[PDB]
């Protein structure tokens, strides 16, 4: 697998809109068809940890962050890998990462976003 | 494939 | 890094106590000085991911399990890698997994103990 | 170190 996390460009502090767009994942791979992906923080805040909480580096603030409704539609399947639940999607593929749920006031800061991504057959 | 596994990571910036 | 996690034998069902040994975390390392260790589950209950919730394979029921309260006052330091909190040990080390918290009556059952451990420098 | 990182499992039994 090849992986890109893409932050987009333009991003303002103050009210944002719901389900606005933060980042791209791109996933690539010659030969597996699938990929698990998880986020990884200190606050995951949904059971297959596609929802979860970012600390601004600055200001110690929190945003709620995770794939948007529309990417958390064209999963495959969730798994089961020793216990904890992926969401799985194709590979060669895109998802959308975006701030979750109701419109959030962002305070202006640096977020840094980790995920985990994993190959499946 | 616990092997092709990869954690990734980028700053997202909301400017004022 | 070369690890071994390794179960207590003689695990009875019903009320056990306080911080009941469940496994043994063994790090050893040639190289390295220090290692991470994070709990790996769909409901981490601390900021270190020091505790979490395991459920039965069988019966889906919950027990707590966490780095006993020794063990955590052995760490060298709390790091942040990618925002993320990884209490830090020495490695050439073992470490308790127990029942977390006051006694847990315990449902007879396999629960799986998952772990991420990583190498510090 | 991120390429000595691991993730390890085992299965706990509690018996009747």
């Amino acid at each position: 697998l090849t992986v890109s996390l893409i932050p987009v460009s333009g991003l303002k502090a103050g009210k944002n809109a719901p389900s606005a767009k933060i980042a791209k994942l791109v996933v690539n791979s010659t030969t597996l068809k699938e990929f698990g992906v998880r986020g990884i923080s200190n606050n995951v805040v949904d059971s297959t940890g596609t929802a979860w909480r970012v600390a601004g580096k600055n200001t110690g603030k929190e945003i709620g962050v995770g794939l948007s409704s529309d990417s958390l539609r064209r999963s495959d399947s969730t798994e089961k890998w020793n216990g904890v639940n992926w969401m799985t999607f194709n590979s060669n593929d895109t998802l959308d990462i975006v701030l979750t749920g109701p419109a959030q006031n962002v305070t202006a800061d640096t977020y840094p976003i980790t995920l985990d991504v994993v190959g499946y057959q | 494939l616990p092997n092709s596994e990869q954690q990734k990571s980028v700053d997202i910036v909301f400017s004022s």
